[PDB]
């Protein structure tokens, strides 16, 4: 809430799902996130 | 600071304060006038400012001392919407005691009721509070001359002599100047004329302003009588003090 | 792990440093004390009683502690209202001990960055060890404590590790040839009274404000030291109408009077000048001036 | 808070932000006290009048509600007045219609404690700002004084205070309080901690101080009729005051 | 403060002396100690005494970690966490976390919150494993529960909560009995009044009571310490408390 | 010269971060100055325009 | 007579055997020339100059204000004989706190450390400091009783022939015809701050410059002070403080 | 007797007796201690004013051989004030002598603008006014104007009040 | 939140005033009643004391509502004060129409349901106070009942509320044997209150007591108030004092 970290979480995050998207609808490479909720994460993922 | 608090009557604060009830101390300076009333030994006088700001006016209609009943004078300071408002509840209840009681309602119970009453419209809140000083004078029927200034809390205390007004301090320091002085209570003349010439004096010391008929208006209770000064009978007491 | 010295060009140690360099600093001013006259053993001496018996004692003598068989003391607490001379008792016992008086304050440890903070915290106690025996002083704990725990920022967490940094460490688990540290606050409803805690910081001293004229008598014999008054001028009526006053309204008091002595361009104080004093820098006397309805 | 702006939903740790802030309210007044004796009562409070020019000679803060019971507060003036009209009529009817004159202490006492709780029993009214102390005497449980709050909860005490110099009246009281206490005693008790309220104002012209006592056959207003007691309730004069201030 | 050394001793030594047994007979293995109570009750001290006897590390983290930079940073020291537990085992680490930041983050989200969130979380991540425990003992210590995070404080995969108590009339005795070899023992025996005469909120108060007697003594010169010096002692230390609340009986329901 | 939004280049609150919006802040005060460059301010006068 | 003296001389205050007086609230309402008053006084010594809003220092980093106090003070120290002054002290006034958001608490920490800052410690030489606010009814208790502090100045409004002074200093600024009206509008200009007066100069002027005469005559002051009057009460509410 | 019964102001007097009994046995250690039982016993102190003009007396003594004797000065001033503001029935003899016993401390402080403070016409030279009092400033001016041969002439006419 | 106003549920359909409701009991003192062969004891605790306090005018906790049934108190004393009178007034409303006195199950039924209703409609606050009931009436005898301020009852053969209500509550039943002497009954409540209580002293000052018997004085129900001086003795018997 100061400094030292503004920009590291909203590059980190965005840049994950651009690539999950980028390679094609595959069903070949899944994905697996775990998450305590919806609520501790962003509203819209990517969303179904 | 303000959380609820002042936007209701039964919020109090941290503090206990119920502030909505102090923005009516300061709702009461709102007509920038100024009261004096001062007690003699067979009268009580109330003189307040008469602010005529413009020409359009009648400045005849001008004036905030109401004659309340026979016996009863009382001066307003603050709003004109509240001044009727709190005068129709006078008129009334002066009235009304008249004819439960037979006889006659003192200095002291006029201002004793309407602070009541006052207070539960701080203790209610679909009412609100009447920002006015009202100050009550008769020459009692058992107490003689007598003064009760009530405050829009619904306090009220009597008193020698009182001012109200934005310009209050002043007329408090001139007025304490002179019972201090004198060792008694009360102004040592037996002629009401010359009690109300030397009402004028002070006013006129403590304000620093010179004043006329224009910039006056006069409220006189006497035993058993009550009368509002025209402005003539003003101008005959200002060329006494003029020249003795 | 301490600091030590590599030369330039080799990178590789030559040489060996105290670690109290590279540190921040041991005495924010001098090490001995601005006031030499004192108005700490002129002023409130009966108070300062009991701050010296757990300060200077232990550190100049071990014997008597050992009579007994106890331990080294606890940490102390001076709190009450402003204007009862704490930051003032503490370095004037300090110089005295001959200690040197680690102040500084609990509002550096407060940074804008993250982590650096707590890190200052946990530096200020090796270092005090490292000179020891010291005498540990932080100047306020109005902020590092608190009414109300919170973290809704970030932001608010950062006061919160700097308070457990001080606990952690006010156990001590490489002990203390210091007392334990020392600590300032103006009241105890910002202390956590959880937290704080004898054990601890154990002895607590409430100063008073109210006094008694036995207490006032002592900040008089203070004024009559710097400036001896005219034998004409009787210093013993000021202090009978003095019913409640704080030992800052009394430094005030002579303050304005030999201030008033300047105007008149002499070089006396004079019962006069007390008294015009007496009157002022008291304030108040506005609570009756629409108020009555509260009564 | 969330429960200080509610006068209805109590707290999860318990009443109201609005009670508790009352309480502050009362402290904000003068303070007043009261010294119960066994064979009297004595009560006492200090008038300031926030200008000399203002006269609170013809003002009461000690007021009797029945001959036989006074009254003091600690807080806001007006609110005052308005619950003490209430209790002289509320009195008339609940005892002065069984018995067909002034109730017990215990009866007024829970009464007026009743008032204070409807304006606590329903939001949108706020408490009455003061808190009370209540002294009289009946026959049926002696000398009796008592203390009620403005939450309509009401406690018998030996002796006690509030307003604002409450907190050390109380621990006064406590000390020079005996088993055994004559009138002259308690009113001598009470004029020393009254007068660590204000010096410099102290005179007894301007502290209130009145009693409920024994009866009085001469203030009754009606003699030739034995066969009744005459008012336990009596003020005491600025000149008797006085005598006890010079005593002292 | 018996029931508790009964408690850690059973709990931290059986299962590293031998895991073997604990297999066997029961199934699974603790993953550590939630101790939670009253401030005051030497939780730290009791533990540094379980660390000495097992001949295990120490270690000790004070804190929250961010605060070591000197080479990396303290997000990736709990990552490490792991690696030095194992290398060096067997371990007992006396993770330190008051939380004194409150309640108000067991909640939250949002703000600096997610820093703290991620320390504590991922610490978790190594005790548990996915494959492979590091250590079974990595051990928990805080001043109550609703101020505790609930990854941390849901069961089973840290285990075992154990509440040290506000101490008894038997717990103040034992505590005072133990120092007061050290000082000086009372002539006619009144070790046995000071606990009758109060029990303190916390053992802290039994300790800083008789550190206070010895002080009494002291300031008048004199070796040992009387029945005088502890009716004083516990006196200053009651009143103390007795501030607190007592404007609860007057201005109150 | 006619100058936009104020709201930007010279906040009066600091709980906006600003590092250099700061220095134009203290730019603006110049300017106002170097406009008594030729007396008063009439040959060289400034408009400026803030939306709260 | 607190900050002046001892700064020019200290001799005189070791001679009365007493400790220099340090400290002034100076406290009224905008535009009552405190700046004016506060940059007057060291301006004569020819002491160096400091103005600080206590605002300017609040961030959202927490700590930012005590960071830019402690240099603050520090180089005053070799700008000597120097005065601060800390403009708004009603920016970091009152004391409560130390909870809720972190704007909160950030006052504090401005306020324990200048605590000892002022009390000598640390130690002002001939450093001295004169406080400026517009609240001191929301003020600290630590930094406002006695002993911080020497003089509390009430500003008020300007006088009622404290006025005419201010008329006499702008009114000899212009070129005018000679003018002898100022009884009448410094009557019609009741409870005017001196920043008002000082807009009635420039605008009796304006209007001048407008008829084409380059002269103030005595009909043009009298336009501006009912204008200014009409314009000041319409966009105030005509706040109230001490 | 009475340790499981103490709350009462009878016994803050039985610890003062002992600051008397062990002053005069000539060990101040155990006066000292007994003067701190006093106190801390007398923390009920509402209850009567001989006692605590007693308890100020006492205090003033002890601290007087400790030489703090601006400490002696104040304790004394104190016991003075419960005296003379007190009703007389005995406590005139009482005044008397704690007046002395201010002068005393401060002839040692060799402080004369304050001994010359003491001496005035309202209560040293007026309601009180005693051979011991003129003794004392005799001394005083003596001790200052470093006059041995001063000393000489006063201690001889005065030896009474001195011993 | 949700906590604004009866009406209003949360999601999860709890209402949060009966929950604050409930929290006021318990900080006020412990409240114990006993029910035993012999007889119902009623045992309550102080949560003022002052020095100068008195509290030997009334028992400001125990209030008899008939002469045959009578309450003890847990919660807010001005919330009690105006049910108790409610109470009182309904008993005998009884006592006027049917010339006998209430049954136990009706007077708690009338009180939970008039609390109840200031949930169901209106503005009107709910008012969190508990009543211990014992009473005798000829359906079941002896008969000890506490309400709750959720505004529905159960019957007990023994209930704490008030501060402490887990440790009063399994001390009690520990030493609970299903006959009881009305004199063990009394021992054992004044054992429970010292416990709980952190006046380490336990006085009879700090106790309230009523004994309710009609196997004392046979074919009457009898409520009987013990006095300072007979509290006084009881403690010299449990060794308290
Ligand atoms: N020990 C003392 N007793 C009496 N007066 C003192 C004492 N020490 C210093 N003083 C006087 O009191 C003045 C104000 O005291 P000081 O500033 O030391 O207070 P504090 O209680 O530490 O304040 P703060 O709460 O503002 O940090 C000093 O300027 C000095 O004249
Ligand atoms: N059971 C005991 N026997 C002896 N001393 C005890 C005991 N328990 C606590 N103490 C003493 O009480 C003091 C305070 O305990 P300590 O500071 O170690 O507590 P903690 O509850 O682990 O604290 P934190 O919450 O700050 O981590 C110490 O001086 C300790 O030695
Ligand atoms: N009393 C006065 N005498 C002269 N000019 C004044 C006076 N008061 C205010 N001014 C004018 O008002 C302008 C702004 O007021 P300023 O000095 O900044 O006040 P404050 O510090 O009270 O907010 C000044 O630059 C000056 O033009
Ligand atoms: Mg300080
Ligand atoms: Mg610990
Ligand atoms: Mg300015």
């Amino acid at each position: 809430s100061n400094s030292g970290g503004e920009r590291e979480i909203q590059r980190t995050m965005l840049e994950l799902l651009n690539q999950l998207d980028g390679f094609d609808d595959r069903g070949d490479v899944k994905v697996i996130m775990a998450t305590n909720k919806i609520e501790t994460l962003d509203p819209a993922l990517i969303r179904p | 600071s303000a959380a609820g608090y002042d936007r209701h009557i039964t919020i109090f604060s941290p503090e206990g304060r119920l502030y909505q009830v102090e923005y009516a101390f300061k709702a009461t300076n709102q007509t920038n006038i100024n009261s004096l009333a001062v007690r003699g030994k067979d009268c009580t006088v109330v003189i307040s400012q008469k602010k005529v700001p413009d020409k359009l006016l009648d400045p005849t209609t001008v004036s905030y001392i109401f004659c309340i009943s026979r016996t009863i004078g009382m001066v307003v300071n603050g709003p004109i919407p509240d001044a009727r408002n709190a005068a129709l509840r006078a008129k009334a209840e002066a009235a009304e005691f008249r004819y439960k009681y037979g006889y006659d309602m003192p200095c002291d119970v006029l201002a004793k009721r309407m602070a009541n009453l006052s207070q539960i419209y701080t203790q209610r809140a679909y009412m609100r509070p009447l920002g006015v000083i009202l100050t009550f004078v008769s020459v009692d029927e058992e107490l003689g001359p007598s003064i009760y200034k009530t405050d829009p809390a619904g306090y009220y205390v009597g008193y020698k002599a009182t001012a109200t007004g934005p310009k209050q301090q002043e007329i408090t320091t001139n007025l304490e100047n002179h019972f201090k002085k004198s060792k008694i209570d009360h102004i040592n003349e037996e002629s009401w004329e010359k009690v109300v010439e030397f009402a004028i004096t002070h006013m006129i010391d403590a304000l620093g302003t010179e004043f006329s008929k224009n910039d006056l208006e006069v409220g006189v209770a006497t035993k058993d009588k009550f009368f509002t000064l025209s402005a003539e009978n003003i101008e005959e007491r200002l060329v006494a003090i003029a020249e003795q | 792990s301490m600091s030590v010295a590599l030369h330039r060009h080799s990178n590789a140690l030559v040489d060996i440093l105290p670690p109290d360099s590279d540190s921040s600093i041991s005495v924010m001013g001098e090490n001995e004390k601005p006031d030499v006259t004192y108005a700490d053993v002129g002023g409130l001496d009966m108070q300062k009683q009991e701050i010296r018996e757990a300060v200077e004692l232990p550190l100049v003598q071990a014997d008597l502690y050992e009579q007994i068989g106890i331990d080294p003391p606890r940490g102390v607490l001076l709190y009450g209202p402003p204007g009862t001379g704490k930051t003032m008792l503490v370095k004037a016992v300090a110089n005295s001990t001959k200690a040197a008086f680690i102040r500084v304050n609990g509002s550096e440890f407060v940074h804008k960055y993250l982590g650096e903070g707590p890190r200052m915290v946990r530096d200020v106690f090796r270092l005090a060890r490292e000179n020891a025996p010291s005498i540990i002083f932080i100047d306020e704990v109005d902020s590092i404590a608190t009414k109300r725990f919170d973290a809704q920022t970030g932001s608010d967490r950062e006061v919160q590790r700097i308070l457990i940094e001080l606990l952690t460490q006010m156990d001590g688990f490489d002990q203390s040839t210091n007392v334990k540290v020392i600590m300032a606050t103006n009241r105890a409803d910002t202390l956590d009274p959880a937290l704080l805690r004898p054990g601890r910081l154990d002895r607590k001293i409430e100063f008073p404000s109210l006094r008694d004229r036995r207490e006032r008598r002592l900040i008089f014999g203070t004024i009559a030291s710097k400036m001896s008054l005219a034998p004409e001028a009787d210093l013993d009526s000021l202090i009978i109408r003095n019913d409640s006053l704080s030992g800052a309204v009394i430094a005030a008091i002579m303050q304005e009077a030999g201030l008033r002595a300047v105007r008149k361009n002499r070089y006396v104080i004079l019962q006069s000048d007390l008294e015009e004093a007496y009157a002022t820098q008291v304030k108040t006397d506005n609570t009756v001036d629409k108020f009555d309805f509260y009564k | 808070d969330r429960y200080s702006f509610s006068l209805t939903t109590f707290s999860p740790s318990g009443k109201l932000g609005q009670i508790d802030y009352a309480l502050t309210a009362v402290k904000q007044g003068v303070t007043s006290l009261g010294i119960k004796a066994t064979n009297g009562v004595v009560i006492a409070t200090e008038k300031k009048s926030s200008s000399p020019l203002a006269m609170s000679e013809t003002l009461s803060k000690v007021s009797l509600l029945t001959p036989d019971i006074g009254a003091v507060y600690s807080g806001m003036g007006p609110d005052y007045r308005v619950l003490v009209d209430k209790s002289r009529k509320v009195a008339h009817t609940s005892y002065k219609r069984i018995y067909g004159e002034y109730p017990p202490t215990k009866l007024l006492v829970s009464e007026v404690a009743k008032i204070m709780q409807e304006a606590t029993q329903s939001g949108g009214v706020r408490p009455f700002g003061v808190s009370l102390l209540i002294a009289g005497h009946d026959e049926f449980n002696g000398f009796s004084l008592y203390q009620v709050d403005p939450s309509g909860s009401y406690f018998p005490w030996k002796a006690t205070a509030i307003g604002k110099g409450s907190v050390a009246a109380k621990t006064f009281l406590e000390k020079r309080w005996n088993d055994e206490l004559e009138l002259e005693d308690a009113i001598h008790i009470a004029l020393l901690t009254l007068k660590e309220s204000v010096e410099g104002e102290f005179n007894g012209d301007t502290i209130e101080l009145a009693i409920i006592g024994d009866e009085n056959p001469d203030l009754l207003g009606y003699t030739g009729i034995p066969t009744d007691k005459g008012p336990r309730f009596r003020k005491l004069t600025s000149q008797e005051i006085n005598d006890r201030l010079e005593a002292l | 403060l018996t029931k508790q050394i009964k408690e850690i001793k059973e709990v931290i030594e059986l299962p590293v002396k031998h895991p073997e047994l604990f297999e066997s007979l029961g199934i699974a293995q603790p993953k550590g100690v939630i101790l939670y109570g009253p401030p005051g009750t030497g939780k730290t001290l009791l533990a540094r005494a379980v660390a000495h006897h097992t001949d295990c590390k120490f270690i000790r983290v004070s804190g929250a970690e961010l605060v070591q930079k000197y080479i990396g940073e303290g997000s990736r020291m709990v990552r490490e966490l792991f690696v030095m537990a194992r290398e060096h085992a067997p371990s007992i680490i006396f993770m330190d976390e008051i939380d004194s930041i409150g309640s108000t983050r067991v909640e939250g989200s949002g703000g600096g919150d997610s820093e703290v969130q991620r320390t504590m979380l991922e610490l978790l991540n190594q005790l548990d494993g996915f494959e492979t425990s590091k250590n079974i003992k990595i051990i928990m210590a805080t001043n109550r529960l609703d101020i505790l995070d609930p990854a941390l404080l849901r069961p089973g995969r840290i285990d075992r909560k154990i509440e040290f108590p506000p101490p008894s009339v038997a717990a103040r005795a034992e505590i005072l009995r133990i120092h007061s070899r050290k000082m000086n023992l009372t002539r006619g025996i009144n070790l046995r009044k000071v606990a009758e005469k109060m029990n303190g909120c916390s053992g802290a108060d039994v300790k800083g009571v008789c550190t206070e007697a010895g002080m009494y003594a002291l300031r008048e010169r004199r070796i040992h310490v009387t029945q005088e010096d502890f009716e004083l002692a516990v006196g200053k230390v009651m009143n103390k408390n007795q501030e607190t609340a007592i404007s609860v009986a007057k201005l109150f329901k | 010269i006619f100058i936009d939004e104020l709201d930007a280049i010279g906040t009066k609150r600091f709980d906006s971060e600003k590092s250099g919006d700061r220095e134009v802040q203290r730019t603006m005060l110049e300017l106002l100055n170097q406009l008594d460059g030729f007396s008063s301010d009439d040959r060289v006068k400034v408009l400026a325009a803030t939306n709260r | 007579e607190v900050i002046e003296l001892p700064l020019k001389n200290p001799e005189i205050f070791q001679r009365v055997g007493i400790k220099p007086p340090k400290g002034v609230l100076l406290y009224g309402p905008p535009g009552t020339g405190k700046t004016l008053l506060a940059k007057a006084v060291a301006a004569t010594i020819g002491a160096n100059f400091i103005f600080s809003p206590a605002s300017g220092i609040v961030d959202k980093y927490i700590g930012e204000s005590a960071r830019i106090i402690r240099e603050m003070f520090a180089y005053a120290k070799e700008h000597e004989p120097c005065i601060i002054f800390m403009d708004e002290v009603d920016a970091i006034g009152g004391r409560r706190f130390s909870e809720g958001t972190s704007a909160d608490r950030e006052i504090q920490r401005t306020l324990m450390e200048l605590l000892t800052q002022m009390d000598g410690f640390d130690n002002l030489g001939q450093t001295k400091i004169i406080m400026a606010t517009n609240r001191p009814d929301t003020l600290d208790p630590a930094l406002l009783r006695p002993g911080r502090l020497d003089r509390k100045v009430e500003i008020p409004l300007p006088n009622e022939a404290g006025r005419l002074e201010i008329f006499k200093i702008h009114t000899a600024k212009v070129k005018k015809t000679g003018e002898f009206d100022f009884e009448a509008a410094v009557k019609m200009s009741d409870g005017f701050n001196g920043a008002d007066i000082r807009n009635c100069a420039t605008e009796a002027g304006f209007f001048a410059i407008r008829d084409d005469r380059d002269h103030i005559n005595p009909d043009d002051l009298m336009k501006a002070v009912r204008k200014v009057a009409e314009v000041k009460k319409l966009e105030g509410t005509i706040e109230y403080q001490k | 007797e009475f340790k499981k019964l103490d709350d009462k102001p009878s016994l803050v007097d039985v610890h003062l007796l002992e600051s008397k009994v062990y002053h005069k046995l000539r060990n101040l250690a155990k006066s000292k201690a007994s003067l701190t039982a006093a106190r801390t016993a007398a923390n009920s102190i509402y209850c009567p004013t001989q006692t605590v003009a007693e308890l100020d007396l006492m205090s003033g003594i002890l601290h007087c051989e400790d030489k703090d004797y601006k400490t002696a000065f104040s304790y004394f001033f104190e016991s003075f004030e419960s005296y003379h503001n007190l009703t007389t029935h005995n406590s005139y003899e009482k005044a008397c002598q704690v007046l002395k016993y201010m002068l005393l401390s401060k002839i040692m402080l060799n402080l004369i603008d304050d001994v010359k403070n003491i001496l005035n016409a309202k209560y040293t030279k007026e309601t009180y006014q005693s051979r011991g009092i003129d003794a004392m400033k005799a001394v005083a001016e003596a001790y200052n104007n470093r006059s041995l041969l001063d000393f000489n002439t006063a201690l001889k006419q005065y030896e009474k009040e001195l011993m | 939140r949700y906590d604004s106003r009866t009406t209003i549920f949360s999601p999860e359909g709890r209402l949060y005033q009966v929950e604050y409701a409930l929290e006021s009991i318990s900080h006020a003192g412990t409240a114990i009643g006993i029910m035993a062969s012999d007889g119902i004891v009623l045992a309550a605790e102080r949560k003022v004391t002052s020095t100068l306090l008195e509290q030997d005018t009334s028992t400001e906790k125990l209030y008899k509502l008939n002469d045959k049934i009578a309450v003890a108190v847990a919660g807010l004393t001005a919330d009690a004060e105006i049910l108790i009178n409610t109470a009182r007034i309904h008993a005998q409303n009884y006592l006027k129409t049917y010339n006998e006195d209430i049954p136990v199950e009706i007077l708690v039924r009338r009180l939970s349901d008039i609390k109840q209703g200031y949930t169901q409609h209106g503005g009107l606050r709910p008012f969190g106070v508990s009543f211990i009931y014992a009473g005798y009436d000829d359906r079941y005898g002896y008969q000890l009942y506490t309400s709750n301020p959720s505004g529905n009852y159960t019957g007990w053969k023994a209930i704490s509320v008030g501060a402490n209500t887990s440790a009063a509550q399994t001390l009690l039943q520990m030493d609970y044997k299903d006959d009881m002497k009305v004199d063990d009954a009394i021992e054992l409540a004044l054992k429970t209150l010292s416990k709980t209580t952190d006046s380490s002293a336990l006085t009879y000052d700090r106790l309230e007591f009523a004994t309710i018997r009609k196997g004392a004085n046979d074919g009457e129900v009898y409520q009987k108030i013990f006095k300072p001086q007979e509290i006084k003795d009881i403690l010299v018997k449990t060794g308290i004092t």
